[PDB]
RNA sequence: GCUCUUUCUCGAUUCCGUGGGUGGUGGUGCAUGGCCGUUCUUAGUUGGUGGAGCGAUUUGUCUGGUUAAUUCCGAUAACGAACGAGACUCUGGCAUGCUAACUAGUUACGCGACCCCCGAGCGGUCGGCGUCCCCCAACUUCUUAGAGGGACAAGUGGCGUUCAGCCACCCGAGAUUGAGCAAUAACAGGUCUGUGAUGCCCUUAGAUGUCCGGGGCUGCACGCGCGCUACACUGACUGGCUCAGCGUGUGCCUACCCUACGCCGGCAGGCGCGGGUAACCCGUUGAACCCCAUUCGUGAUGGGGAUCGGGGAUUGCAAUUAUUCCCCAUGAACGAGGAAUUCCCAGUAAGUGCGGGUCAUAAGCUUGCGUUGAUUAAGUCCCUGCCCUUUGUACACACCGCCCGU
């Protein structure tokens, strides 16, 4: 539900991994998509993602009971400073034609 | 046994008489292969009703104008 | 001759003489009390109905072989007149039908051969086959 | 049952009349196959007649459910 | 926490609900489809299925 | 998928794939010049076209809403990584794809016109494109606190039979004004005789074609000439 | 009709699918040249080495 | 560990008032979108230029014959065009012709074998196989589905202004299978309870949000509308007998599929188990009424199978207000149904059975399939209604109209 730290910084991970992070609309079911070994029940990505998305970092999207977040290129300096990681420039883009 | 034609098919058979004349015929089989080597045809029955009314419409001409 | 030449209805009757002559493959302890089926409401008039029930599902083996309890209970359905409601199909009974089929083992008339289906030994077509030369020569439609 | 009947009454029929053409004189066709034909059009030709599809509203193809009135 | 999910839904109506709407009344389950009666209305055009007959 | 679904359910799988995303891709590329795309399973591949006019969206700075993309399908629909990726295209006629014109009205809508001025550019640029007919049905609360309907019309318009089916193109879309909801038709009959850009079953079954005899264009007097 | 009224009119929508069926006695790499520039259309190919 | 009570932690992601309500099967389908139904299953509908009327409007859209059809030929102050019809798609017919088939037929054969004197036959050849084969057999009639092909008032004769066409007949699928598709203008026809499609209002912590528990949506003096069962002897009980076609069926964002075959159990069921992601095993789908025998004997009889008691199993977190199914047993209403009223004209009515759908438990319902197979029509506006034209009107939310006097 609500209150963890050590297991709220497990999504963080994936969100910069990757600058999208897909989801579904389900709330019971702790099988969460894409590596979720870390005790999430598949909620803290749509509560706490709600907030991250009303302050203008990410994008949200809707589609047959699903979410397709994304993270805005003006929001990797937000998420590299409370992540705390190395200053970089790849969520996941090589910036190469692939 | 038969039906009225539509506007369709009288105009269509009217410009193939008036076309090719000569290279038509009185039996109907003669006159179904003629049309499709003439005329790109999208159907296969309305093939057959035009040819229906070429052939009957020559039995109309060599019975005065 | 052969079975396909003769008629099927009074050949089981026929055959329904042969196992009260031979008279020893069994007769189940349940004979008085069973209903044939799950959809019948009655039990049969006849009494020595076992003499009759075997004498048709050995003859199907002729015909159709490799047929378990399941075909021998599929070919034994009728109407299952539930009343008010439109009836269906009921098969028939499972355990009276495989007795039949134990007790023959018995009589070595009927074998479990490959595909575990039962069919028929080169003795057992015999004896049907035999009877058949006795219909065949005293009927001629 | 029926079916069978109306088709075995055919077969053997059409089996003669396919028989007698390629090993016996075409006029042994013509003398049994119009003997056939002045009595049974059907044994010698098939009865195109089939079943059609059903249309909802109506247990058949055509019946209806009935209507109701206030 | 222990009585926010206590239903044991591996079966029932509230197990199967439309792929679409979340919804949970009229549904395709002849091919996996899961979905209601309307949202297959509405894509039955581009899944393959043809008004036809 | 682990024992090789059977081929109904494989089938009709492939459609909903199909189909989750169109609809979700709509969501996206609606402020672009999305048209619908097409997937096909390439030797040991997987390609998906973004058949789209305002590509420059799509195309991304070096290739990036293109990563974007690929990446938010493949943590969706299971797909591995190292097989799926996204190619765009342009469709170089863009005036006969009913989908770019309903959203270039939804488009124009929002952005603060009149209906009546902004559907005619739509019918004319439609026309200034050239196709046997097309049409435009914009319904609602055009104006006052009532529904009314209103329709644009031109050129040949069929309605009924198999001939619908790869000649005229629909579509629909729901535009958010600011006092409810609207809908958007609109339908174009598409001409080609030859194989355009998008090859139609050619021919019109009322269309009966006739050609030159080229015959008694000589007497033909009896000459002999040996070859 | 969706879910509020109507005379009780149904759709019926259809959706047919299609096979063939081929043997080929060679070596399977020549098969493999064939059937590469042949994926264009929306067709299924799985190819079968154990007379499944 | 809701609380009372307090002991443990994530520790600044919690916690309190102001601002914004995300949320909602909450109200308004008389604010809407979209989707359907209906007006209307008939044949109807517009505009460009032209003529008439000052004008609303009109002509084109018709005097006539003709057809399922404003479908034609015609007639013509109108000409040239678009929609609907038709044309198109699917489906059924039949093609002894074509490319093909161990996941189909093969089946005709070789009789390569195996078996019963199993019979005319001393016996072989014959008839049969419940059978057994590898492809180094023969193919494609049936099985499947691709291209074909085929029918078009064509041949002939009548009737017709002798144009459109109709009637009859050898030929044969004689133009004729059934549908899908569907215009103009609308309805304050249904749906905000399908939707992350949505305006406004209601409400948002003592929640109209969600989750859980047990119930209710099914309750009985009543009247209603779709339906299964019969009222019986052409029938019911019992035995034998033999035939079908659409589909359907297992790991999916998710929990369980179809079922042979051997044993236990009367049965309902159970236990090992061996196939199937399927022309492969279910399933050569060896279904029913119907076909042949016994019993019942006009009698509420064994027809009828409601109601009630006791029992025996199944799916499930939970069967009690009985989930189903089995067994014994009680054996009622009903003697072919008033006034009314619906459905139908060919493999259709009508009978019987089987799939799909809902479905963990499953159909008296509905969507489809096949089997058995008529009587009565080839016509008319008499009733309820529809299309076009001529006339009438004090009607125009349009006869469900308007309107008169104590
Ligand atoms: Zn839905």
């Amino acid at each position: 539900m609500l209150m963890p730290k050590k297991n709220r910084i497990a999504i963080y991970e994936l969100l910069f991994k990757e600058g999208v992070m897909v989801a579904k609309k389900d709330v019971h079911m702790p099988k969460h998509p894409e590596l979720a070994d870390k005790n999430v029940p598949n909620l803290h990505v749509m509560k706490a993602m709600q907030s991250l998305k009303s302050r203008g970092y990410v994008k949200e999207q809707f589609a047959w009971r699903h979410f397709y977040w994304y993270l805005t290129n003006e929001g990797i300096q937000y998420l590299r400073d409370y992540l705390h990681l190395p200053p970089e420039i790849v969520p996941a883009t090589l910036r190469r034609s692939r | 046994m038969g039906r009225v034609r539509t506007k369709t098919v009288k105009k269509a058979a009217r410009v193939i008489i008036e076309k090719y004349y000569t290279r038509l015929g009185n039996d109907f089989h003669t006159n179904k292969r003629v049309c499709e080597e003439i005329a790109i045809i999208p159907s296969k029955k309305l093939r057959n009703k035009i040819a229906g009314y070429v052939t009957h419409l020559m039995k109309r001409i060599q019975r005065g104008p | 001759v052969t079975v396909k030449d003769v008629n099927q209805q009074e050949f089981v009757r026929a055959l329904a003489a042969f196992l009260k002559k031979s008279g020893k493959l069994k007769v189940p302890e349940w004979v008085d009390t069973v209903k044939l089926a799950k959809h019948k409401e009655l039990a049969p008039y006849d009494e020595n109905w076992f003499y009759t029930r075997a004498a048709s599902t050995a003859r199907h083996l002729y015909l159709r072989g490799g047929a378990g309890v399941g075909s021998m209970t599929k070919i034994y359905g009728g109407r299952q007149r539930n009343g008010v409601m439109p009836s269906h199909f009921s098969r028939g009974s499972k355990s009276v039908a495989r007795r039949v089929l134990q007790a023959l083992e018995g009589l070595k008339m009927v074998e479990k051969d490959q595909d575990w289906g039962r069919k028929l030994t080169p003795q057992g077509q015999r004896d049907l086959d035999r009877i058949a030369g006795q219909v065949a020569a005293a009927k001629k439609k | 049952h029926v079916a069978q009947i109306y088709a075995i009454r055919q077969s053997i029929s059409k089996a003669l009349v396919a028989y007698y053409q390629k090993y016996v004189d075409e006029a042994s066709k013509k003398e049994i196959k119009d003997i056939l034909i002045q009595y049974d059009r059907t044994l010698l030709v098939a009865d195109p007649r089939r079943c059609e599809s059903k249309k909802f509203g109506g247990p058949g193809a055509r019946a209806r459910y009935q209507k109701s009135y206030r | 926490q222990q009585l926010y999910w206590s239903h044991p839904r591996k079966f029932g109506q509230g197990s199967r609900s439309c792929r679409v709407c979340s919804n949970r009344h009229g549904l395709i389950r002849k091919y996996g489809l899961n979905m209601c009666r309307q949202c297959f209305r509405q894509y039955a055009k581009d899944i393959g299925f043809i008004k036809l007959d | 998928m682990a024992v090789q679904i059977s081929k109904k359910r494989k089938f009709v799988a492939d459609g909903i794939f199909k189909a989750e995303l169109n609809e979700f891709l709509t969501r996206e590329l609606a402020e672009d010049g999305y048209s619908g795309v097409e997937v096909r399973v390439t030797p040991t591949r997987t390609e998906i076209i973004i058949l789209a006019t305002r590509t420059q969206n799509v195309l991304g700075e070096k290739g990036r809403r293109i990563r974007e993309l690929t990446a938010v399908v493949q943590k969706r629909f299971g797909f591995p990584e190292g097989s799926v990726e996204l190619y765009a295209e342009k469709v170089a006629t863009r005036g006969l794809c009913a989908i770019a014109q309903a959203e270039s009205l939804r488009y124009k809508l929002l952005g603060g016109l009149a209906v009546r001025r902004a559907c005619y550019g739509v019918l004319r640029f439609i026309m200034e494109s050239g196709a046997k007919g097309c049409e435009v049905v914009v319904s609602g609360k055009l104006r006052g606190q009532r529904a009314k309907s209103m329709k644009f019309v031109d050129g040949l318009m069929i309605h009924s039979g198999d001939p619908v089916n790869y000649y005229v193109d629909t579509a629909v879309r729901h535009v958010l004004l600011r006092q409810g909801v609207l809908g958007i038709k609109v339908k174009i009959m598409l001409p080609w005789d030859p194989s355009g850009k998008i090859g139609p079953k050619k021919p019109l079954p009322d269309h009966v074609s006739i050609v030159e005899p080229k015959d008694e264009i000589l007497p033909t007097t009896p000459i002999s000439e040996q070859k | 009709t969706p879910c509020g009224e109507g005379s009780k009119t149904w759709d019926r929508f259809q959706m047919r699918i299609h096979k063939r069926l081929i043997d080929l006695h060679s070596p399977s790499e020549i098969v493999k040249q064939i059937t590469s520039i042949s994926i264009e259309p929306g067709v299924e190919v799985e190819v079968t080495i154990a007379d499944a």
